RNA sequence: GCCGGCUAAGAUCAAGUGUAGUAUCUGUUCUUAUCAGUUUAAUAUCUGAUUCCUCGAGGA
């Protein structure tokens, strides 16, 4: 029941027919090796863009995957490819791979080929040990004997394929296609290269790409290799919008109400204000605060009836109320035009509650302030409403 | 409840043509500075020190009490240029570094705004080191001669250890002291 | 400092700030291990070598 829950963790997702997200890499649907080889590099919990990449490699389709540097993107590609070499197993044949990976850099190529052998350990299975600028003779004696994914650069791979070294069979030789660094791979420089690398290539394959930035332009030109690509990257699926303001104070729970009585009093945040509570009685309390402060508010909870909080609607929308608290009911589904400010005095135990909250307020491209009231007792959402921040860009 | 050790000064019998340079440097006579939050305070007049001259009172503060009882004790009745001032505790009132191999002459020959580009990003590298005082790039030098003068050597010092080895235009610029 | 100990007793890496100079602050690790050489008043430091048990997993 907590699926809305990893796709609110902050990770933008993009297309049709999306698979769920793990939890954790032994309901992964991976194969023995790839599971001993994270138990023996030591990962207790994974990555998010790994968690929205392996079920889309493990699936058969296209992926596009970017996130930030040292997020383990390379894992996120051997690990999943390992898992179906492993799982649906075919004929090694002569002179070519089962996967390609592209890597603009031989230090990156020979990294990657280090993590995948560290993602293939205590098993047969050899990729490719092969980079630019050394010896051929020792390259096409190691890929002779038997490749499993080739992890090396587009330059040594076209002269690989020009020589009759490595090639791609029309019937059935590679099923996914890596392309590491992709917004390097599709610029002005390396082209022509990748566009040779993927023309001569397998009709029914996989491809993938995974890159720290990525262009419009880059990404329009990704778009057209793939078949029905899925888009994975940070902040969109149950973000905070962007054109409101979002502010985060430090301060305890007594002393909320004197700021939101500061609030109200200096700062013109009183009138056409909607403030979020956490409990009914609360919020009713709050209501009676400001109404005994001199400051017409009005109430919409669970405890007070239909009518009552349809008359308090109504009086927030045409102007009688200058402020109206709602609980965490009326934070999502409502549009209304005059709540222009958005005060969460109290802050609550999801970020879904909070991003409806600050979505409540400036929509349709209009601007919007929301202020939220940080206590000690919300440690644990600290990380999501910072998260949330950084993916909004306040 | 306090009653001794008060660090509050009040000046009385001032010229309303006094500025408040003149007030702080009779203050630095006795102390040192009050500058807390940006400065220290000054006498209060009528329209918040914005109309009115002066209220014929000034406040003081210094960083111990014994400066300001030895300023009551020593500057009571002071004569300032405009009369006879009394002290009060209360009163029931309130370093260069030469970057070598960074640009060409050849390619500001078709490109004008290529040099203050180049110009532009120097000094946005020269700032985050230091106070950059003075920056002079050699436009008519085969070597790409800049200067960066800064009023610390250290900062100069830094700029040069992290300007030595780094790639600027594709091209390896060096940095020396001078 | 408190009544031998509670790891505020030492060395060291990365980054920030700043001075003419000294410096100041944040985040680590600390070999828990052995042998040979360098070296130190002595440490330190550096330079190299070194299958079993338990419930596919963990420890040695």
């Amino acid at each position: 029941v907590n699926v809305f829950r990893l796709e609110m963790e902050g990770i933008t997702v993009k297309g049709k027919g999306c698979p769920k997200p793990i939890k954790s890499w032994v309901q992964c649907g991976i194969s023995m090796k790839i599971l001993n080889s994270l138990k023996k590099h030591g990962y207790e919990k994974p990555t998010p863009i790994q968690t929205q990449a392996i079920p889309a490699i493990m699936s058969g389709r296209d992926l596009i995957g970017i996130a930030k540097t040292g997020s383990g993107k390379t894992i996120a590609f051997l690990l999943p490819m390992f898992r179906h070499i492993m799982d649906q197993r075919s004929l090694e044949e002569g002179e070519g791979p089962i996967a390609v990976i592209m890597t603009p850099t031989r230090e990156l190529a020979l990294q990657i080929t280090k993590e995948c052998k560290k993602f293939s350990k205590t098993l047969g299975l050899r990729v490719v040990c092969v980079y630019g600028g050394t010896g051929i003779s020792e390259q096409i004696a190691e890929l002779k004997r038997g490749a499993e994914i080739i992890v090396c650069t587009p330059g040594r791979m076209i002269d690989m394929l020009a020589a009759n070294s490595g090639r791609v069979t029309n019937l059935r030789r590679v099923t996914y296609v890596v392309l590491d660094e992709a917004d390097r791979m599709f610029d002005m420089g390396f082209e022509p290269q990748v566009m040779r690398i993927v023309d001569n290539v397998r009709p029914d394959r996989q491809t993938v790409m995974f890159s720290a930035t990525f262009p419009r332009a880059m990404e329009a030109l990704a778009r057209r290799i793939l078949s029905k690509p899925i888009e994975v990257q940070v902040g969109g699926r149950s973000v905070v919008c962007s054109d409101v303001e979002q502010q985060v104070i430090v301060i305890e729970e007594e002393k909320k109400f004197l700021k939101l009585l500061e609030l109200l009093g200096h700062y013109q945040e009183s009138g056409s204000v909607i403030i979020f509570v956490d409990k009914q009685e609360h919020a009713d309390g709050l209501l009676k605060d400001l109404m005994r402060a001199s400051y017409p508010c009005m109430s919409l909870h669970g405890g007070i009836d239909q009518y009552d909080r349809d008359s308090i609607i109504n009086d927030f929308k045409n102007g009688t109320c200058k402020l109206l608290v709602a609980t965490s009911v009326a934070a999502r589904g409502l549009d209304v035009k005059h709540l222009i400010l958005v005060v969460n005095y109290s802050c609550p135990n999801h970020y879904e509650d909070y991003v409806h909250r600050a979505g409540r307020t400036g929509r349709a491209g209009n601007k919007g302030y929301a202020y939220t009231f940080i206590t000690e007792d919300q440690a644990r959402y600290a990380g999501d409403i910072i998260k949330a921040l950084e993916l909004s860009g306040t | 409840v306090e009653e001794d050790r008060n660090t509050n000064v009040y000046v009385s019998g001032l010229p309303p043509d006094i500025t408040v340079d003149e007030f702080i440097q009779l203050m630095s006579k006795f102390g040192i500075i009050m500058r807390d939050p940006q400065t220290e305070e000054f006498k209060v007049k009528l329209y918040k020190d914005n109309q009115g001259n002066l209220k014929g009172d000034g406040l003081c503060c210094y960083l111990k009490r014994e400066s300001v009882e030895l300023a009551l004790k020593l500057l009571d009745e002071d004569e300032i240029r405009g009369y006879k001032l009394h002290v009060e505790v209360a009163k029931f009132q309130l370093r260069v570094v030469i970057i070598k191999n960074m640009f060409h002459p050849m390619d500001f020959e078709d490109d004008p705004l290529v040099l203050n580009e180049i110009r532009e990003d120097l000094r946005v590298e020269c700032s985050k080191f230091g106070q950059i005082r003075k920056l002079l790039l050699f436009d008519r030098h085969p070597d790409g001669v800049a200067s960066v003068s800064f009023r610390d050597p250290e900062e100069a010092d830094y700029c040069i250890q992290t300007l030595d080895g780094r790639w600027f235009g594709g091209r390896q610029i060096t940095a020396q002291a001078w």
